[PDB]
């Protein structure tokens, strides 16, 4: 009744990359599946439309030479792929039914950039200020690609006060903190630890945020 | 044809009734769609054809309009109610709302400033990054100003935004300034000043390169 | 008797 | 697009007795788009006062048309159709045989 | 046996000539039984069948108002269709839809139809599954892609499987004397000499309902479906329908020719050769 999007996949800027779309649950040759795209920037807008019975596809001016919609009946699969890639199409797609039912949306990430491990850096407050009650620390995990990194605290078991702000790109690398919010009488009194995880590039980082001076 | 969804975004209780209006350029008969969506989930259609309710979805929703006017209300706000709306026309072309956000009333809160040097070993790798969070905090808005000795500095700088705290209902940011060893080395005194709803001067947090 | 609602083309 | 020619028929309701009243048809089927032209002439003078039936159509989209009236027949009266079409060039003229 | 119910819809551009007009006639079997016509001095829905008079106020009201509002939508369907095929609005063009619902003895829904067509062809069907929509052009596929994407074929089926075949059950109950009585044609043979060497023999069939009939000449039991004119089934203007069919034959071959008739209201085949 629900269909599956493909895996979340990244390119070069000027490739090409091709999406897939596998529907169920419905006559799947005889309505027509419908592109979206979602960028954080902008919105939901339209890409395509296509219907598999004899594949006849409908496109955006603003998409006309940079998507192309196809589609295989044996399959159930509708496919779309996108040419010269830039840095604008770096966005989340959706395939849908008529509008009847979404998919969980293909992720694409344009940029030229390598397999790069992070670096882990400790954040501790100003020549170790731990006077005033509840202190505040953090992990800086800067430079790595691609993504995601995990990040946890002692090993996973600090866990309240604990925020991660979402990844931010500073050109072609990814930037992430992350913050921890405990009492003075804990700090620097227990051992306060961030751990980090690049499973794409295999790396594992064990940091220990102290007090200096 | 363009809609325009309003309001752009907003705050509301658990049990408040919310309404959001969509309105075309022109007569889009009934041709109106209204979608959710809800941070890594699969879209979700909530009404289609401007006034059907989808089977399943929670009868507090409701679809209505007419012409170029439609609306998409919510009788009892639930807390799994929070998250992006869109509005969809299908008579002419295919084109969306701007999106509505619908996110958590709570009492206004003040942030908590927090302001870090470089790391040694990141000095040692040629790089600064001098970082500042700004904690659990009420409403979203708020502003925030780099001051090197002094002078106001945009260059070089890192902005990441959280989104409401699922606890308490908050907002954290985090703003990095990335310099290089020498760059920051030829400086002293890093505020991070912060601009907020709840006051009216900014909350300065500052430290020495001493 | 006759379908009252009709669909704009 | 798509222009096809008219089927013209002419005919009476009951077969055609001298002296008593009958009803003159003319069945125009087949035919699009729907402008057409039908008049019921008796010894060459149009006669007046002719209803016919409302614009329905077939399987293959083609519309039909039945324009009656009252008449009564004689043995020396000449009596036609005669329609004009957009598929036609001159109007075309269909006797009517009381055998027929 | 099954019965079945249409309505015809008819929109005509004139540019020039006034607004659009708009006609709808509305058949249960071979029989009309409502008429509307948006070029009246009144225009109204109106009926023209004995048993649909017994009707109330309420039901000609609702038909006459979806007949005023078809009127202009229409009138903007065509405006619609023009810029869906960049045509020019001083054209003359045509949109036709017919649509309704088909019961067997058991007066339950068999198969409902929905077609429009432009310009004298297809334009968009509703298939048997009354769930999909089948577009002839790329440009009824975009009226095909907005019809899904607020599924109306919801709407087409529910009225399909609810009003259409209770308003169809109605009209048979209160017709029954009419529409579900079987009337056997007239049949006749009429010889015409044209040479002293062929004369034209003609079965005459008069004054039938449905329409839906067989007329063969056969020769001494071989059928001779090849020499024998033929004209197109003919309403005899009351209700009724007419058909002959003829054969040319020589001067004495009279009695071999027989004529084999095939109606619904014909309990046995009948066979005849005067």
């Amino acid at each position: 009744v629900q269909l599956e999007q493909s895996g979340t996949v990244l390119a070069r800027p000027g490739s090409s990359v091709k999406m897939s779309c596998k529907a169920s649950g419905y006559s799947f040759t005889s309505y027509w599946m419908h592109w979206v795209k979602q960028r954080p920037g902008q919105g939901l807008e339209w890409i395509g439309a296509i219907y598999p019975g004899n594949s006849d596809a409908t496109y955006n001016q603003k998409f006309k030479g940079k998507a192309k919609l196809t589609a295989v009946t044996s399959a159930n699969t509708a496919y779309m792929e996108l040419s010269s890639l830039t840095n604008e199409d770096s966005a989340v797609y959706y395939c849908t039914n008529y509008f009847d039912q979404w998919g969980q949306g293909t992720t694409l990430t344009v940029s030229s950039a390598k397999t790069t491990a992070p670096s882990v850096y400790p954040l501790a407050p100003v020549c170790g200020d731990t006077t005033g009650s509840s202190v505040t620390l953090g992990c800086l995990v800067k430079g790595y690609f691609p993504e995601p990194v995990t990040l946890t605290w002692n090993s996973g078991s600090l866990s309240s006060g604990v925020h991660t702000f979402p990844a931010v790109l500073q050109s072609d690398l990814y930037t992430l903190s992350s913050s921890v919010t405990v009492t003075s009488s804990t700090w620097p009194s227990q051992s306060i630890t961030c751990n980090v995880a690049h499973p794409a590039s295999s790396t594992k980082v064990d940091k220990k945020i102290e007090p200096a001076a | 044809t363009t809609v325009t969804q309003t309001p752009s975004s907003m705050y509301a209780s658990l049990g408040e009734r919310v309404t959001i209006t969509c309105k075309a350029s022109q007569d889009i008969n009934s041709y109106l769609n209204w979608f959710q969506l809800k941070p890594g989930k699969s879209p979700k259609t909530l009404i289609y054809r401007a006034n059907r309710l989808v089977d399943g979805v929670p009868s507090r929703f409701s679809g209505s309009g007419s012409g170029q006017d439609y609306s998409l209300t919510i009788s009892s706000l639930e807390y799994e109610d929070m998250g992006i709306y869109y509005c969809l026309q299908y008579d002419e072309l295919y084109t969306f709302g701007g999106g509505t956000k619908l996110e958590m009333k709570r009492a206004d809160a003040a942030p908590t400033v927090s302001i870090f040097p470089p790391s040694s070993e990141q000095l040692t790798s040629g790089g600064a990054s001098v970082v500042c969070f700004l904690n659990n905090f009420y409403p979203k808005d708020i502003n925030v100003k780099w001051k090197i000795d002094g002078s106001e500095r945009q260059n070089g700088v890192l902005n990441s935004w959280t989104d409401q705290d699922s606890k308490d209902s908050t907002y954290s940011m985090s703003s990095t300034l990335t310099l290089t060893k020498d760059e920051y080395e030829r400086h002293n005194s890093y505020t991070c000043e912060a601009t907020h709803k709840t006051s009216t001067s900014p909350i300065v947090k500052s430290f020495n390169r001493n | 008797e006759e379908f009252g609602r009709a669909f704009s083309f | 697009m798509i222009q096809r020619t008219p089927k013209i028929q002419v005919y009476s309701r009951h077969p055609a007795e001298n002296g008593k009243s009958n009803f003159l048809n003319c069945y125009v089927s087949g035919f699009h788009p729907s402008d057409i032209e039908v008049d019921l002439l008796k010894n060459g003078e149009r006669i007046e006062k002719v209803e016919h039936s409302d614009l329905s159509f077939s399987k293959d989209w083609s519309f039909y048309l039945l324009y009656y009236t009252e008449f009564t027949p004689t043995e020396k009266d000449e009596y036609a159709c005669r329609v004009n079409h957009v598929t036609l060039s001159q109007p075309k003229i269909v006797k009517w045989d009381r055998d027929m | 046996g099954s019965h079945s119910m249409r309505y015809f819809y008819t929109a005509m551009s004139r540019p020039g000539r006034g607004e659009p007009r708009f006609i709808t006639v509305g058949y249960v079997d071979d029989t009309l039984f409502v008429r509307f016509d948006s070029d009246a001095t009144s225009p109204r829905k109106e009926p023209r069948a004995p048993w649909i008079e017994q009707e109330g106020p309420e039901y000609w009201d609702r038909e006459t108002q979806i007949s005023k509002t078809n009127t202009q939508t229409y009138r903007e369907n065509l405006r619609t269709a023009l810029r869906y095929y960049n045509q020019s609005e001083a054209g003359s063009h045509i949109i036709q839809r017919m649509y309704g619902c088909d019961v067997g003895p058991d007066g339950r829904l068999l198969r409902g139809y929905d077609q429009y067509a432009y310009d004298g062809k297809d334009y968009i069907a509703l298939n048997e599954d009354l769930s999909s929509w089948t577009a002839a052009d790329t440009a009824a596929q975009i009226t095909q892609r907005k019809w899904e994407a607020a599924r109306v074929a919801e709407q087409d089926r529910a009225y399909l499987e609810g009003l259409c075949v209770e308003s169809l059950r109605r009209y048979l109950e209160n017709g029954k004397e009419t529409l579900q009585r079987a009337d056997p044609p007239k049949t006749h043979v009429t010889h015409h000499p044209i040479s002293d060497h062929e004369v034209t023999l003609r079965c005459w069939a008069l004054g039938f309902y449905p329409a839906e009939i067989t007329l063969t000449w056969q020769r001494d039991g071989e059928d001779q479906t090849q020499d024998t004119e033929l004209v197109e089934t003919r309403p005899a203007g009351d209700r009724t329908f007419q058909k002959w069919a003829a054969v040319v034959v020589p001067s004495g071959e009279e009695q071999r020719y027989t004529c084999h008739v095939q109606h619904e209201g014909l309990p046995k085949p009948l066979t005849l050769r005067w």
